[PDB]
């Protein structure tokens, strides 16, 4: 009765420590006839002969559990891989002791690998625990390493799924490149200042240099990294006040080997309690079959609970990782690594030392430096947003109304419609009218500046499917909203169901419905049954990728018109007005007050009598944001007085 | 180039046809030194595998490696992935354990399999579910590794469709089931289609628990990936007759066609990379005592013999060969669904019950119903190409379309029915609570006794090929003689149209 | 976890919440209506009262029924007894606004206008009908 245990080990002193741990494992574990034998191998510079030596030693040895504890002296990459693959061929368990790569967490590669150390991805758990201490909710994730950092990003999005509060922006790039300053500018432009990095040494030193070039060590900035960033040459160029994580006894090798041998020993003494016990044979002689109680012994190792340990209480999770590991939380007090906190698995306790921040005093960084400037996008709506080219040099002609009130114009930026069809300049331009003056009143109410720009292409924005993999995307003003290019859509935006699922809406400032523009012979709205089956004499359509398209796509009895007007959709409303003025159409489907304004302009343009889809123009907004309550309250304050009536007296009520 | 093709098999297949596999091929021979070496093997232990790989690398500096397998040992492909991570040898697996799916690779690794990823197989399964309009479903997974990416890709794919997949909860497990609290997770399932992601050792117990809890009706459906569908011979009794699986094992493309495609990929990469730089093959000297232009970033633009055998960034195939199989009442696997560049091609647009899981199923609610096109009653239209789905007021149907007169063979092209009688059928299915298989007639018009032979819907109902004709149909004396009618619902006599 | 017994207060108006007696011959509301109760004080001397069960129909009742058939929640509907919609009197709200603020009513399904002070003290849904102010003459 013997049990063979293999060990892949570095030194010669820890070989004696492994033999001493085998001797101590046979001390108090009963007078049973079982014994424990020790087998140790050393390094080779190339990994092929490492796997060759391991298989030639351990096929002849018939071991049960293999301990692998490679310290990376020449290279920090994938040295415990071959022993893991070799024993995972025969499904023999490998206990990794010094490696921490998250590629070992995926058991689709390593079928029979466990480890008594926690990987870097569970550091993200601590980073989630960094959010509950200071009540932080918006973070900026910068992942450098694409090898294992996607697993840490997935773990962070999994742990933030319980709060249902996503990160503000996640960024991924390639290790090795240096010029990553545009990523830093994208991290700059957002209101949050919490920066979370997981990287190797060299890319961390690169982004430390590039952040020192860009004032990112000042006040408000919060830097939160792991173990690989507080060492090497990255520690030489680390910004002061940084918060890092460190493994308590993570390189203490002797006690770690002893605790692993105790784990293996109690697993063996539990394995002898059961029957149907086999041995992994000499696999080099024609043995392609796996060891039959492989998953059984693996299930023993996964559910192996322990209360003994020199480092502490060791326990495996559902993925074979070290649970409830104590961490040190380190601060960099002017190029001095200072321990400022301890991490049990459920809670953080700081010590008597104070957490000196990267900025000025010891006050906590409320990392929401909210912007007084808001990116505003709108479309050229003729009764609402007049867009007109500048007079002399980027300036607007000061035009007066009928009462001598100066028209409050703004310097927006207007690109042309066809960028390859003509030399496209993207010149600034003048914006005024209804919604522009509403925005000027809103900026008059609350102290915030603004930058009005326009949409790249004249579409509101629809749920449009992209060609590869049939994936849904958004375009137009909503496509520029969700891409971060916009912050607040003040525009004639139609409220419906599909938009409010993704973005938020204020209370509507305009109440109107859909109606029909004709040339005057009665039509009498949508309830004319002859338009239900149209022909070449009923030529009518709507704006391409408008809200009318979605509203007619939902209602199934309006499908036939939806299968007609899809052949004649136009890019903008004014093109349809000019087409129906020359009698190239017969009707048009659009909102109420715009067509009433066009009827006030041109007497031949006639709106119909019926009315449907009584909805409201409101302000298109972002997600959870501090511009939800007071914007709606300011619109409602504009509704309770006669200011909306005065804006109607400017353009809506105004006849000609 | 210097290319070795190894076959670790059990069924004895000779090797000189692999030597002839290059001879009449490569009509435009751009490389100047191409020699293939075919080897056979019966033992797949990694010591001997690495030994033979080092012997072949010392064997006149072999630069390309092809490995086939007939067994289920998937770790051999991982050992080949480790070998390619060190010796810088492009290695292509074929079948068996040589092409079973592993998740992520290394940039030093140039090993690439012949198989489809679990994400593309999830796209396959959701395409199958889209083509039958089985919208409401459930997802049941376990703690087998590779489940978080599976559930994540399903959650992204539901959020990237116009279908509106009314999905139930995602049910996982914890341990070997006590049948106490996992049973509570299983009792909440009441929808039809269940996607099951678990290993073959677990799937027998899970389907036995589902059969013991009445989750194996013909209303229900069970679709599994290739994780449980391994050996075609090994079929336990607990598999439900009506199981739909997907695997890339094709009986039309054997191992010889696969190694021919692998040699085509290797010769295409060698002849196309030679046009940029000449001295591309630079093998490692020996395996004892330790590059700019590699084929790791050149494998994307490959096309040999018309086959689009392009590769992905994760190491998979862009257009891989998938096979959609079912489990019939004969307890065997039948090849059903084949594949286009992107979409599915079904051999049977008619999906029958596959009712007999065993003899313990006495129920009956499906009704074979034929109709006929009438312009105010039954409007039959093409399916919407934007969604590949009949719009919600319409119902799916088939039409046995024949392109041309002399050929009797036709295709059951799926179309969408709407109108008045379709609304009547939907409200009857709401009230009486039954199902149906609505289809069209190709014999002709409503009904006429052509020499003691009825045509159209009357010929369907009298000869019992259709259960009832819910579609629009006039009633007169002889029609009331041969079949039976219901109460009338619309005052339809005759009339005369004039100016 | 039982967080769906939603207590809902409503207000008597003619075009929206038609509040009728139950049928005395059948003791059952007709099935196109909903049940409700009203806390009517019988004696004027003290604060005793009874919850008389009555029937409700109309426009907002159909909105409540379609919400109950779409979102699939239970609802416990009752009339307000303190008076009209509500007004801040001595910094004390009353009406449906008071029943939502003092947490006896979860939501106000009945007909209710929107101004700044209500949007301060409670939160409205989206508007479903264009109802401003208006002037009736002959
Ligand atoms: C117990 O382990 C020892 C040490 O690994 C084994 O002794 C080795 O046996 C091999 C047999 O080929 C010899 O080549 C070595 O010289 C021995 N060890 C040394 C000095 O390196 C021993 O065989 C094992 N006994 C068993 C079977 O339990
Ligand atoms: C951490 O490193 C220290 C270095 O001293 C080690 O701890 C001692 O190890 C020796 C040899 O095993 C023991 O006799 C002592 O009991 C340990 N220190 C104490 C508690 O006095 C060890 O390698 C690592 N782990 C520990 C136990 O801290
Ligand atoms: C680490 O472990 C200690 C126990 O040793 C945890 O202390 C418990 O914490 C919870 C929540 O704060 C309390 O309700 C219990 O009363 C505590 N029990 C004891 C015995 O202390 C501690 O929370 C963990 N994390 C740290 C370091 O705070
Ligand atoms: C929205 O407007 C309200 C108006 O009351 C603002 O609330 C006040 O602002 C201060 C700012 O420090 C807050 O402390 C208080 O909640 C309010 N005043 C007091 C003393 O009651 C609110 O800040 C505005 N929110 C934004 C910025 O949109
Ligand atoms: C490369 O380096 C410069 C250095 O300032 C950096 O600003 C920029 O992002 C990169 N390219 C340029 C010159 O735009
Ligand atoms: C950093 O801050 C200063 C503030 O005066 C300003 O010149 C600029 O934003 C940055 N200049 C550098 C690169 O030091
Ligand atoms: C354990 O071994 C006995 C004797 O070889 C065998 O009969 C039995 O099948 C095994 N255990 C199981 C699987 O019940
Ligand atoms: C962490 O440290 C505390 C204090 O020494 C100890 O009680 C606890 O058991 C440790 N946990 C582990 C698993 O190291
Ligand atoms: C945008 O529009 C005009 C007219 O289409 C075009 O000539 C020019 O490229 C742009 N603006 C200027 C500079 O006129
Ligand atoms: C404008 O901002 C300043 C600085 O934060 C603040 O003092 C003031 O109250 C704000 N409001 C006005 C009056 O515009
Ligand atoms: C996808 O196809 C559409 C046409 O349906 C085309 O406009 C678009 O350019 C294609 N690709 C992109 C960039 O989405
Ligand atoms: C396995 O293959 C080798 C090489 O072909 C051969 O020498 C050996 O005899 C085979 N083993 C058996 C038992 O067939
Ligand atoms: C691949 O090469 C061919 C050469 O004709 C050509 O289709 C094109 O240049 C390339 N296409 C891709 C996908 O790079
Ligand atoms: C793939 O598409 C091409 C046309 O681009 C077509 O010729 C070919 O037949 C398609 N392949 C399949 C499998 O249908
Ligand atoms: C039927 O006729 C058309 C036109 O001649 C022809 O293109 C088609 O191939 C024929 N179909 C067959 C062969 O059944
Ligand atoms: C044969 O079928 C074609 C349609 O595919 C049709 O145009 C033609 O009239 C048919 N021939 C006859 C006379 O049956
Ligand atoms: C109200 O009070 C009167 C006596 O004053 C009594 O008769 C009556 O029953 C009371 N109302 C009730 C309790 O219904
Ligand atoms: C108050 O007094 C009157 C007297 O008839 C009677 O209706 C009842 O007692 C009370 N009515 C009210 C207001 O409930």
């Amino acid at each position: 009765k013997i049990v063979n245990i293999g060990a892949v080990l570095s030194t010669r002193k820890h070989e004696q420590m492994f033999r001493e741990a085998v001797n101590q494992a046979n001390k108090r574990h009963g007078s049973w006839k079982i014994q424990l034998n020790a087998t140790s191998v050393t390094h080779k510079p190339n990994a092929i002969q490492m796997a060759l030596s391991v298989c030639e030693d351990l096929i002849s040895s018939q071991v049960y559990a293999i301990l692998v504890s490679h310290p990376p002296t020449p290279n920090d990459h994938f040295t415990p891989t071959p022993v893991s693959y070799t024993a995972g061929f025969y499904r023999i368990p490998v206990l990794g002791l010094t490696t921490r790569m998250s590629i070992y967490s995926d058991k689709s590669i390593h079928l029979s690998f466990l480890r008594t150390v926690p990987p870097y991805s569970h550091q993200s758990s601590v980073w989630f625990e960094m959010m509950r201490v200071y009540n932080w909710n918006h973070i900026i994730l910068l992942v450098s390493d694409d090898h294992e950092g996607r697993a840490a990003q997935k773990r962070l999005e999994t742990l933030l799924e319980e709060r249902e509060s996503k990160a503000e922006k996640v960024l991924q790039f390639d290790p090795g490149t240096k010029n990553v300053t545009a990523l830093l500018m994208e991290a700059r432009e957002l209101e949050a200042r919490v920066i979370i990095l997981s990287a190797s040494e060299d890319d961390a030193a690169t982004v430390y240099r590039a952040a020192a070039m860009l004032n990112m060590t000042g006040s408000g900035y919060v830097w939160l990294v792991g173990e690989r960033e507080i060492s090497g040459n990255a520690l030489r160029y680390a910004p002061d006040g940084i918060i890092g994580l460190q493994l308590i006894n993570g390189k203490n090798e002797s006690a770690h080997i002893s605790d692993a041998v105790g784990v293996v020993a109690q697993a063996v003494h539990e394995l002898l309690e059961k029957e149907n016990i086999t041995d992994p044979p000499r696999g080099c002689v024609g043995n392609t079959n796996i060891w039959k109680t492989g998953p059984l012994f693996k299930r023993v190792l996964m559910s192996s609970k322990y209360a003994d340990g020199v480092t502490g209480r060791v326990e495996f999770n559902e993925d074979g990782d070290r649970k409830f590991a104590n961490y040190s939380i380190m601060n960099l007090q002017n190029r001095k690594l200072v321990q400022v906190g301890i991490y049990n698995g459920t809670h953080v306790i700081p010590n008597d030392r104070k957490i000196i921040w990267p900025g000025g005093e010891t006050e906590k960084p409320r990392g929401y430096q909210m912007s007084t400037r808001l990116k505003i996008v709108t479309i050229h709506q003729e009764p609402f947003v007049y867009v007109k080219p500048t007079m002399s040099d980027g300036t607007c002609k000061e035009e007066f109304t009928v009462n001598g009130d100066p028209v409050k114009k703004v310097i927006c930026t207007g690109p042309n419609d066809t960028s390859p069809g003509s030399p496209r300049h993207t010149v600034p331009q003048c914006c005024y009218g209804f919604c522009i003056d509403l925005l000027i009143k809103l900026a008059r109410t609350m102290n915030f500046t603004y930058e009005v720009h326009l949409v790249a292409d004249g579409k509101f924005g629809t749920q449009e499917r992209v060609n590869n993999s049939n994936k849904k995307e958004w375009n137009g003003m909503m496509g520029e909203l969700l891409s971060g290019q916009a912050d607040m859509i003040v525009a004639p935006l139609t409220i419906n169901n599909e938009r409010a699922q993704y973005i938020e809406f204020s209370k509507p400032f305009k109440y109107q419905g859909l109606t029909i523009l004709v040339k005057k012979e009665r039509i009498t709205g949508i309830n004319d049954p002859r338009l239900r089956n149209p022909s070449d004499k009923f030529i009518y359509a709507t704006v391409k990728q408008s809200s009318v398209d979605i509203y007619f796509r939902r209602q199934v009895e309006l499908s036939t018109m939806y299968r007609h007007m899809e052949k004649h959709n136009y890019e903008s409303a004014a093109e349809a007005i000019q087409a129906v003025r020359d009698n190239k159409l017969h009707a048009f489907i659009w909102d109420s007050a715009v067509l009433e304004f066009e009827a006030s302009q041109k007497c031949d343009l006639v709106t119909t009598g019926e009315l449907f889809f009584r909805s409201g123009f409101g302000i298109g907004m972002r997600k959870d944001s501090p511009w939800k309550q007071n914007v709606s309250l300011s619109i409602l304050k504009s509704h309770e007085n006669g200011f909306m009536e005065d804006l109607d007296k400017t353009w809506v009520r105004y006849q000609e | 180039l210097n290319i070795a093709v190894l076959l670790g098999h059990s069924h004895d297949v000779t090797e000189r046809e692999l030597r002839n596999l290059w001879g009449p091929e490569q009509a435009t021979g751009l490389p100047l030194d191409v020699n293939v070496v075919a080897l056979l093997m019966n033992r797949t232990d990694p010591k001997s595998l690495i030994t033979h790989v080092c012997d072949l690398m010392s064997g006149a500096r072999i630069h390309g490696l092809v490995f086939g397998d007939d067994t289920d040992q998937e770790a051999v492909a991982q050992m080949l992935d480790f070998i390619s991570s060190q010796t810088f040898i492009p290695i292509l697996g074929i079948s068996g354990g040589a092409s079973m799916i592993m998740a992520d690779k290394d940039p030093t690794s140039t090993f690439f399999q012949f198989g489809a990823s679990i994400q593309q197989q999830a796209t396959v399964m959701l395409k199958i579910m889209q083509d039958y309009d089985w919208h409401v479903f459930s997802l049941v997974t376990t703690i087998f590794p590779g489940y978080r990416d599976f559930i994540s890709f399903i959650k992204t794919t539901v959020d990237n469709s116009f279908v509106g997949w009314d999905m139930q909860n995602v049910i996982t497990l914890d341990t070997s089931f006590e049948d106490a609290k996992t049973q509570v997770q299983l009792k909440k399932i009441h929808s039809s289609v269940i996607l099951l992601y678990c290993s073959k050792d677990e799937a027998v117990l899970i389907l036995s628990e589902a059969r013991s809890l009445g989750l194996t009706g013909y209303d229900f459906f069970w679709i599994v990936p290739s994780l449980v569908s391994g050996n075609t011979e090994l079929i336990p009794k607990e598999f439900p007759s009506g199981l739909i699986s997907v695997s890339y094992d094709d009986w039309d493309y054997s191992l010889e066609a696969r190694v021919r495609d692998g040699l085509g990929i290797l010769t295409t990469a060698a002849s196309s990379m030679l046009e940029k730089f000449s001295y591309i093959p630079e093998a490692k000297a020996s395996c004892y005592g330790q590059p700019l232009h590699t084929l790791h970033q050149f494998m994307v633009n490959v096309t040999w013999d018309g086959k689009d055998l392009s590769f992905t960034e994760e190491g998979y195939q862009v257009h891989p060969r998938l096979v959609v199989i079912v489990l019939n009442k004969d307890r065997e696997w039948e090849k059903v669904g084949k594949w286009e560049n992107q979409t599915l091609s079904l051999r049977h647009a008619v999906w029958p019950r596959y009712k007999s899981f065993s003899d313990c199923e006495p129920d009956d609610n499906h009704l074979s119903i034929v109709t006929l096109e009438e312009a105010p009653f039954v409007i039959v239209e093409d399916i919407d190409p934007l969604t590949e789905t009949c719009v919600r007021n319409t119902v799916p149907c088939r039409k046995f379309v024949k392109i041309n007169n002399s050929t009797n063979e036709g295709m059951n092209v799926k179309k969408c029915c709407k109108g008045f009688c379709i609304d009547i059928l939907k409200k009857l299915s709401r009230t009486v609570k039954f199902t149906y298989d609505l289809y069209l007639v190709t014999n002709g018009k409503h009904g006429k006794k052509v020499n003691n032979v009825w045509n159209g819907m009357i010929g369907e109902v009298v000869y019992q090929r259709a259960v009832m004709a819910v579609g629009s149909l006039t009633i007169n004396e002889e029609r009331s003689e041969v079949v039976d009618f219901s109460v009338p619902f619309v005052e339809t006599g005759i009339s005369v149209m004039v100016s | 976890p039982d967080d769906n017994h939603l207590s809902i207060v409503t207000l008597e108006e003619a075009p929206f919440v038609i509040v009728e007696d139950i049928d005395p011959l059948t003791e059952t509301c007709v099935r196109n209506t909903v049940p409700c109760r009203k806390f009517v004080k019988i004696n004027n001397s003290t604060n005793e009262g009874m919850n008389v069960k009555k029937c409700c129909k109309g426009f907002c009742i159909d909105i409540l029924k379609k919400l109950s058939r779409t979102v699939k929640f239970t609802y416990d509907l009752y009339l307000v007894t303190n008076g009209k919609h509500g007004k801040k009197v001595n910094n004390v709200w009353n009406g449906m606004i008071g029943e939502v603020v003092y947490q006896r009513a979860v939501m106000a399904v009945g007909s209710l206008t929107i101004n700044e002070e209500r949007s301060e003290v409670v939160d409205f849904s989206v508007p479903f009908v264009e109802t401003g102010i208006s002037v009736m003459v002959s």
